[PDB]
């Protein structure tokens, strides 16, 4: 499965 | 920028049988930025294949395989041309069956 | 033995014309078992190897939700970091993400990973206890306080400790057979003559999976792989790989030369001689 990510720079 | 020029090996699937159905394969790596443009060549001219996902290595640099179904013979040449910015010409590499 | 599920995400900035392309990827070891992309028509999460197949409808669903939000995220992301740099529009520029998880023979897990690249070199990356992170230059450290801050790393903990175990461990139960198989290579040697004194002695090892292997020279013993031609390991395309490894030898001398193979699915070492 993927990860969930709110990955904002 | 970091740019690395790319990597290019052209081989036979199984070894070349003459006559027999096969499997050409294109082999690119090592390069940076992504943006990269390939084609297998019939004598010259562009074969339709199928070319595999964007992934990278472990330091970044990127790798594809563009690959499709050929029937070698005893008189016709196969290659693979690739363009890419770090090159000042497309390269372009034929397949020697011994390698 | 270890396996690991990484995933490979990579961000890409046309300049010119249109947004930017958004490519994950999806591996168990050497499978690859998923692909997205960002500029398909409705694009989609789609399956890359057989076994992953009978996973629910729910799956797939979730999945491409994600890699949508990703694309999202990174395109951002990637205006975001240019103008950190102030860098001109002009340019494409590509952001790669690379995360996943190594897991040992029993289940422990060995190591967790979320590392990001602008431009191929490194920006920001998560150290190995997973709780702080390296930055490479000043435009990383915004991005460094900015996770920090969003408690990021904690997160990326979790899944690493847990989904990524756990779904590897899914991975190659589906995949038995595929995953868990180690495929012996096809060993020869050719020979190749060049000039009336001088032969190629070609060493082949073909169709073996996982990638892992190592060819050798040895003349009367002594190793002699130096300046032997050892070649990057290449995919066959049916999933499996080779690579190869000559030495330049002069005439009548190639019985006196050694090669061998060693990998995970042979019981013993091969050994090639003329």
């Amino acid at each position: 499965r993927s990860a969930v990510e709110d990955l904002l720079f | 920028m970091v740019q690395h020029s790319p990597k290019v090996q052209v081989y036979s699937r199984h070894p070349a049988e003459n006559g027999k159905p096969n499997f050409l394969n294109c082999y690119v790596s090592g390069f940076h930025p992504p943006q990269i443009d390939i084609t297998l060549m019939k004598n010259g001219k562009k074969m339709e294949a199928e070319q595999t996902d964007l992934s990278f290595n472990r330091d970044w640099t990127f790798y594809l395989l563009v690959h499709t179904e050929f029937t070698p013979t005893v008189e016709d040449e196969y290659s693979c041309q690739v363009n890419h910015t770090t090159l000042s010409e497309p390269k372009v590499v034929k397949w020697d069956r011994d390698m | 033995g270890s396996h690991s599920l990484r995933y490979f995400h990579t961000a890409m900035s046309r300049p010119g014309l249109g947004e930017p392309r958004f490519i994950s990827v999806g591996y168990v070891d050497n499978t690859q078992f998923v692909r997205f992309d960002s500029d398909a028509p409705n694009p989609k999460m789609e399956p890359r190897a057989p076994w992953v197949e009978q996973v629910g409808p729910e799956y797939w669903d979730e999945e491409t939700r994600n890699a949508k939000d990703n694309a999202q995220n990174f395109r951002v992301n990637l205006q975001t970091v240019l103008r950190y740099y102030n860098q001109s529009e002009s340019g494409s520029h590509s952001l790669q993400r690379m995360y996943g998880c190594d897991v040992g023979p029993d289940g422990c897990l060995l190591r967790g990973y979320s590392q990001v690249s602008y431009d191929g070199k490194d920006y920001i990356s998560l150290n190995k206890d997973l709780r702080s992170w390296t930055a490479a230059d000043t435009a990383a450290q915004i991005t460094r306080l900015k996770w920090e801050e969003a408690g990021v790393a904690e997160q990326e903990r979790n899944y690493l400790e847990g989904t990524c175990v756990e779904w590897l461990a899914k991975y190659l139960d589906m995949g038995k057979e595929t995953l868990l198989r180690a495929e012996s290579p096809n060993t020869r040697m050719t020979r190749h003559p060049i000039s009336d004194r001088e032969v190629t002695l070609r060493c082949w090892a073909l169709g073996f999976y996982p990638a892992e292997i190592t060819l050798t020279w040895q003349r009367d013993g002594q190793d002699h792989t130096q300046d032997a031609e050892l070649v990057e390991t290449r995919p066959a395309g049916d999933g499996t790989f080779q690579k190869w490894a000559a030495v330049v030898v002069p005439s009548g001398e190639e019985q006196r030369y050694t090669c061998h193979v060693q990998h995970e699915g042979l019981p013993e070492p091969i050994t090639l001689r003329w």
